[PDB]
């Protein structure tokens, strides 16, 4: 007799949660500008 | 926010960079004068996504920021 199949699954796998980092105030317009300069030719700062 | 920072660098060699001034002004002005985000959370969203797609769509990416937003706006309220 033989086996039905070879099932797969996680193995010694790890993960790190990263829920932080946000903007406000200037980000409102920053997004627009950033995109304009990012799409125009390249970033600027 | 204590220990904050606004400046970025004192390397003013390219004029294109200075444009950040006019652009930023046009943004805040259009955002304060017509705060769509305050009118409808969905409106601002659609305008953003479209504003980004309308910027890459055209090949004249070297166009005035006034056209980018202008087109992105009128396009948002297009039939």
């Amino acid at each position: 007799h033989m086996d039905p199949l070879t099932p797969d699954a996680s193995e010694s796998v790890n993960n790190i949660l990263k829920q932080s980092g946000a903007w406000s105030g200037d980000d409102k317009l920053q997004k627009w500008v950033r995109v304009y300069l990012d799409r125009g030719q390249e970033a600027i700062k | 926010m204590d220990n904050s920072a606004s400046k970025n660098s004192a390397i003013s060699s390219s004029i294109f960079c200075e444009k950040y001034k006019q652009t930023k002004e046009q943004a805040l002005t259009f955002f304060q004068e017509h705060p769509q985000y305050m009118r409808s959370k969905e409106d601002e969203e659609q305008l953003m996504t479209e504003f980004k797609k309308v910027l890459l769509e055209p090949g004249s990416k070297n166009l005035s920021i006034y056209q980018t937003l202008l087109a992105a706006h009128e396009r948002l309220q297009a039939l």
